[PDB]
């Protein structure tokens, strides 16, 4: 997941 | 065009500004003194030309402008507001910070830094006739100092000298405010700062200390304890660090006085047997010793309420377990 | 119920999952118009992954339940599927090759209809479904229902021979399986016409895809010698 | 059949190869033209939003083009919450281009989802970013949302005032920022504050381009909000008689 | 702490009461500022050295916690120093969206 | 996507200015007039300024005639003392021309940005020429490396020609069929990684720049290249993995880690990079991990840091004396960064530092040395030498411990 920082919100489906 | 603009003008000034922009694209490149006078002086079209020069001049030109703004330091011609805004804009040019995500840095010499801090003080002085603008301008000073300990110490002693000079003038007052804000922003200096700020009431300001969260951590560790002797050793170490900070930097702890006051309020109800078994008497004697070691400053007006809260908790404890 | 069984038959946990799927898909619809029904359905699907899978399996079972409901639920499944129903196709394969021994005849017909719809629509991964459904045909048997099922899937494959053409390995699988069926089947005039159709299709595949038939193996010659 | 065509087009979206994916994406509005059925539109837009979330930047831009073209059909969306939620998730991407495309997407969707606070905060955040593409996208989205919403309009009015007054903003971005104020006609006091801001603008930025843009924006604002039309006409006549520039005079005429 | 935990359980049970519970936490923070801030780093779940993942904005319970924390922090000056960057970002978001609840 | 999103309407103010200013019939500005303005014996920046500023208003279709003069004369823009606005407007016009006239604009732009000491310098760089060898665009005049607008131009060109070359050699191998696909993928990976390495070396401060000043053209070019590398890494993270396996000069590591937000994926393959045989790759892995731990302080980062500490402690007793020096001189400043990221590493960091200090002290004691650090056991602090390796390594250990203690204590 290079487009999202690790400290960004996770999109849980 | 510059001579026309310096000198009433009517709306014709727009045509002259357009001509100056189109025929001299790099503002301050040709005949620099006239443009420096236009941009910085002691007016209506000033922000537009400032924006042009900021986003349209080559980096050597901007460096030369910074040097001539902070160089001579005895001109009394350059407006503090315009110069501070120009420096802040130059630091935060979008090109320099492109590709960043704005999460968790420039170096300047000694005399240039002295000129910049005196310029900040002049801005504060003309603002006086609160501490809002000083805190607004302070991030530029921290960025320019670049976390250099020697530079921060130099600014601190220079401001101390200025306070000694003025004493209690408006300039003296704003020097005290700037010094206390800087001390909160840079408390790692071993010097607790002279008595001049121990008399001021700026400790209650809407400001964030670089060390407050850490002493909050340690005071939580101090108050929170159980019957465990490991937790008692942790609390003893917490009392040690907090006491060393009290003797070293007493003003920082007193800003956290209502917190420990509330904790003392919370812990008072518990009956004597659990009070002794849970080692809450250790916490009580630790906070009492800490208050003793914050002796000549805890009696101020600002600290009065939380002090009365702590004393109320102490006397409530005395009454409840008088047996 | 759906699958034929009696009291002594074991309570099949997969079938209980299917029953829970029936409960959620039907009780959530509540006989309201399809608009709000699919709105709420999409909400429940997008809530999370296991409930999405449960809704998909409920739609799949409804496709095996009743004709009109099969049409409407296949419409809704095509409308609400997120990942294209690939893992749903995987579970279809598992249910197929496991529970085909107990599958009801109407459910069989509706599952064949669903297979035809998936093949015609060209949904990805349908080759797996085709080859696992093909695998369930028992060789050396003459049951009427099995022969009817073989003829129906043969009709499906013949109308969608281009879909076979774009699926390289399925060409070899289909031609080999139909040769095996050819050597199995004989005896009646209907079987004679079925034989003619199968041999015509197999010859057409072999000529048009000789290079693809190379990797079948020596057993291709073994089938050839008997026919 | 509508659903048959929909899923036959969908299998192209899942193909993986970018050509078929963008082909299907731009095929979608024709399908809306054939079948204006809100069930189909809702499902198709949900699929669009899913592929927008997971797909690369070019496919996202294709979905943006489709959303802009399919303006008339998107008020028939049933599950607006899920659709905008999965669309909004891309705004947290560190990739500035993806954030810009998402901001433009929200701006296109502003008609069906005004008064959505997280979207407004996303617009407000990106407006002060460093990547010029993201900032321009934020300006466009701010225009659209301020056209739709009311509270967002006054918030953005205040932010634009303190931004144009600021010195960090470049001249071109200031030019792009001013016509946002033409949507401040939602109420009288907001329009009057915008009028004061525009007066400040024309006083303190007298060069040709931004007086052009600012007084044209003031003209549009006065046209929308009829309360300040006489003073606007008076100001236009004043600029016509006094200002010497030919271009400013010709704009005053127009 | 008990009040907050039971209120969050109430949020899970009966989410429609979220506005009233946010009002509750507003008044709790305003009337008990000093007693809240020792519980700040647990409520925000900030790690001593790690950088915690950004909490899901627009969530009911997290908004409730933030409303309590911010209303506690209106008087107390030492509270905001324990905030991470995303906490300030969420502060700005809540302040523009829920100005009547979250103070300056 | 940059060109397409450039075409997207922002506010419509550009259309207003089009209808307003261009109606003046000052369209007498012609390509010949612009060429004459460029070719004045003095620079005469006023005329070119007015002309190109006017050309910003022109719509893209009618701006095609000016492609020749703008591109041909952009070499003259490299000279010292050119105003920034000239380059900015040239960048804007080039972006417009790229939006409508991409391929031939790229060909002529590369032909124009030759070093010019070779004069013609093989102006036959046709479309196919760049399409087969994308790295030609990097063979440009050195002055563009500190000219942020034209550097941005060159970056656009480089990205476009990388993708173009991918499609081109795919088509070529398809038509020449009449395995090779593996060679195709390897060539593409090598080409992308080589482009990344050249850009990273461009980011380096040259000797003259080496001869503080954090706000300059170099920082602008570094930001541009970081944005481009972020785009490339998002396009294919395997290119990032390949580049880091190849490694690059460690001076860039603060810059690259701070400017490329997609760099956080490096923690995935750093454990495998550590296990490489080459000492250089392990050293680079340690430095990269240190910078990332400073940037992103995450549990997985902590676990990988634990693995780094354990491997450093492990091969401390596997390396020879020379190998010990060569490995531990660069990777010792990483330990202070590890301590900054993760306090729970203090135990292992200090144990490792004690062990390496005693090993180095014994090594010093074996052979007669110049300074003899053992007897200098009571020295004071000394903040910021061709001596023998072991005393240098001892002093490096001392400085590492000084930095750790000093930062933790304040």
């Amino acid at each position: 997941s290079p487009s999202y920082s690790p400290t960004s919100p996770s999109y849980s489906p | 065009v510059s001579s026309l603009l310096l000198q009433r003008l009517g709306p014709s000034s727009g045509l002259l500004v357009d001509w100056l922009e189109m025929l001299d694209p790099e503002v301050v490149s040709s005949c620099p003194d006239l443009q420096l006078r236009l941009l910085f002086s002691r007016p209506s079209f000033r922000p537009y030309l400032l924006t042009l020069f900021t986003h349209q001049s080559s980096w050597p030109t901007l460096h030369q402008c910074i040097r001539v703004l902070l160089g001579k330091s005895r001109e009394q011609r350059f407006d503090p507001s315009a110069s501070l805004d120009f420096l802040w804009a130059c630091i935060h040019v979008p090109r320099i910070w492109q590709g960043r995500d704005q999460r968790t840095v420039l170096r300047v010499q000694g005399p240039e830094l002295i000129s910049l801090v005196e310029l900040i003080l002049a801005e504060a002085e003309t603002r006086s006739q609160a501490c809002s603008l000083i805190q607004a301008r302070l991030p530029l000073l921290l960025s320019c100092c670049c976390g250099d300990d020697e530079s921060v110490r130099k600014v601190t002693e220079h401001l101390s000298g200025c306070i000694q000079q003025w004493g209690d003038s408006v300039l003296g007052r704003r020097c005290r405010d700037l010094l206390l804000q800087l001390y909160l922003q840079r408390p790692e200096l071993r010097v607790p700062v002279p008595e001049v700020l121990l008399h001021s009431e700026g400790a209650a300001s809407s400001s964030v200390c670089k060390l407050d969260g850490l002493i909050h951590r340690f005071i939580t560790l101090l108050a929170d304890t159980s019957d465990s002797r490991a937790l008692e050793n942790r609390g003893a170490d917490a009392s040690m660090a907090c006491r060393k900070l009290a003797v070293a930097h007493p003003l920082l702890l007193l800003r956290h006085l209502p917190m420990i006051a509330a904790l003392l309020h919370g812990r008072t109800h518990l009956n004597f047997q659990e009070f002794r078994q849970q080692n809450h008497l250790s916490c009580f004697l630790h906070v009492l010793g800490l208050l003793e070691l914050l002796q000549p400053h805890v009696f101020r007006s600002e600290h009065q309420g939380a002090l009365w809260d702590c004393l109320l908790s102490f006397i409530r404890l005395l009454l409840n377990y008088r047996k | 119920r759906l699958l034929l069984s009696t009291s002594l038959d074991a309570k099949d946990e997969l079938e209980e999952r299917l029953e829970r799927c029936m409960s959620i898909v039907t009780s959530m619809t509540a006989g309201v118009s399809e608009r709000e029904a699919n709105d709420a359905l999409n909400a429940y699907v997008c809530k999370g992954l296991p409930q999405h899978e449960e809704i998909c399996l409920g739609l799949f079972t409804l496709i095996l339940t009743e004709p009109a409901q099969a049409q409407k639920c296949y419409r809704d499944l095509a409308l609400v599927s997120r990942d294209g129903m690939n893992i749903v196709l995987n579970k279809i394969n598992q249910i197929l090759m496991e529970k085909y021994l107990k599958l009801q005849d109407t459910c069989r017909t509706q599952l064949v209809w669903l297979v035809r719809e998936l093949v015609k629509s060209g949904v990805l991964g349908a080759d797996g479904v085709c080859m696992t459904f093909m695998k369930q045909i028992a060789g050396g048997d003459v049951t009427a229902k099995n022969i009817w099922l073989a003829e129906s899937v043969l009709d499906i494959l013949t109308e969608q021979r281009e879909w076979v053409l774009k699926s390289s390995i399925l060409i070899a699988m289909a031609v080999y399986t139909y040769l095996r069926l050819i050597v199995d089947h004989h005896g009646t005039a209907q079987l004679q016409a079925l034989r003619q159709k199968e041999v015509d299709f197999c010859i057409s595949l072999l000529r048009e895809r000789f290079m693809e038939c190379l990797m079948i193996g020596r057993d291709l010659v073994r089938l050839l010698q008997n026919v | 059949d509508a659903n048959s065509a929909l899923m036959e087009l969908d299998k192209g979206l899942r193909s993986g190869k970018l050509g078929e994916q963008c082909e299907a994406v731009v095929r979608f509005p024709r399908l809306f033209q054939k079948y204006p059925f809100p069930i189909l539109i809702n499902s198709a837009f949900l699929k669009l939003a899913d592929v927008f979330r997971v797909g690369n930047n070019f496919l996202r831009l294709c979905v943006l083009k489709v959303t802009q073209q399919s303006e008339k059909h998107l008020e028939k969306i049933l599950n607006v919450d899920e659709f905008v939620k999965r669309i909004f998730s891309v705004i947290h991407s560190n990739d500035p281009v993806a954030r810009a495309i998402t901001l433009r997407m929200l701006g296109s969707l502003a008609s069906i989802i005004p008064e959505r606070k997280n979207a407004h905060h996303s617009i407000r955040q990106s407006l002060d970013s460093h990547d010029n593409v993201e900032v321009e996208a934020a300006v466009f989205a701010a225009a659209n949302f301020s056209a739709q919403s009311k509270d967002f309009a006054v918030g953005i009015c205040n932010k634009i005032s303190e931004m144009i007054q600021g010195l960090a903003t470049p001249v071109d971005l200031k030019l792009k920022l001013i016509p946002i104020l033409q949507h401040m006609h939602h109420d009288a006091i907001l329009a009057s504050s915008a009028r004061q801001l525009l007066q400040q603008l024309v006083t303190s930025y007298p060069s040709t381009k931004m007086v052009i843009v600012s007084l044209h924006t003031f003209t549009l604002l006065a046209a929308s909000s009829l309360v300040d039309t006489p003073k606007q006409i008076q100001l236009l006549l004043q600029y016509l008689k006094n200002d010497p520039r030919k271009a400013v005079k010709r704009l005053a005429i127009q | 702490h008990l009040a907050l935990v039971e209120l969050l359980k109430n949020l899970t049970k009966y989410p429609t009461d979220r506005d009233s519970i946010w009002k509750c936490l507003k008044f709790l923070g305003s009337r008990h500022p000093t007693l809240v801030l020792p519980l700040v780093p647990e409520l925000l779940s900030t790690h001593p050295f790690f950088d915690t993942a950004e909490p899901d904005m627009d969530d009911p319970a997290y908004i409730a916690v933030l409303v309590l924390i911010f209303n506690a922090a209106k008087t107390c000056p030492t509270m905001p120093a324990l905030f991470s960057d995303h906490t300030f970002r969420h502060y700005a978001y809540l302040r523009d969206s829920l100005s009547h609840l979250v103070p300056a | 996507v940059d060109d397409w999103i450039c075409e997207e309407e922002i506010t419509g103010t550009d259309a207003l200015l089009r209808r307003m200013l261009l109606t003046n019939n000052a369209k007498n500005h012609s390509p010949k007039q612009l060429q004459e303005a460029f070719s004045a014996v003095p620079v005469n920046n006023t005329q070119v300024m007015q002309i190109i500023e006017h050309l910003t208003l022109l719509s893209a279709s009618e701006l095609i005639p000016y492609a020749e003069v703008l591109t041909s004369n952009m070499s003259q823009l490299l000279n010292s003392g050119v105003p920034r606005r000239i380059l900015q407007t040239v960048n804007k016009l080039w972006m417009v021309l790229n939006t409508v006239m991409p391929r031939r604009l790229w060909v002529m732009t590369v032909n124009a940005l030759q070093p010019s000491i070779k004069f013609v310098r093989q102006q036959k760089y046709t479309q196919n020429d760049l399409m087969i060898d994308p790295l030609i665009v990097l063979r440009c005049d050195q002055r563009v490396h500190r000219c942020p607008p034209l550097m941005d131009i060159t970056l656009h060109m480089l990205n476009g020609y990388l993708l173009a070359s991918k499609a081109y050699l795919s088509a070529h191998l398809k038509e020449t069929e009449q395995t090779r696909e593996e060679l195709k993928n390897a060539l593409l990976a090598a080409q992308d990684s080589a482009a990344v390495q050249i850009l990273l070396e461009i980011c380096l401060p040259t000797e003259e720049e080496k001869a503080d000043n954090l706000l300059c053209n170099l920082r602008e070019v570094q930001c541009l290249i970081c944005c481009l590398l972020h785009q490339m890494y998002i396009a294919d993270p395997n290119i990032a993995k390949l580049v880091h396996f190849q490694g690059y000069p460690c001076e860039l590591l603060p810059l690259t880690v701070a400017g490329i937000p997609s760099m956080h994926i490096c923690l995935d393959f750093i454990p495998e990079l550590i296990a490489q045989p080459e000492l250089e790759k392990q050293i680079f892995a340690i430095q990269l991990l240190s910078h990332l731990c400073i940037q992103y302080a995450l549990p997985k980062s902590l676990s990988v840091a634990r693995l780094a500490v354990n491997v450093m402690g492990t091969l401390l007793t596997v390396l020879t004396q020379a190998k010990r020096y060569a490995f531990f001189m660069p990777t010792l400043p990483s330990l202070v960064s590890f301590c900054r990221a993760f306090p729970p590493l203090y135990e292992d960091i200090m144990s490792l530092l004690i062990q390496i200090g005693q090993v180095c002290a014994s090594d010093v004691a074996t052979q007669t040395r110049d300074i003899d650090p053992i007897i200098t056991r009571l020295q004071q602090i000394k903040e910021k030498g061709s001596m023998d390796p072991d005393v240098q390594l001892c002093h490096c250990i001392e400085r590492t411990v000084i930095e750790i203690i000093n930062m933790s204590v304040s």
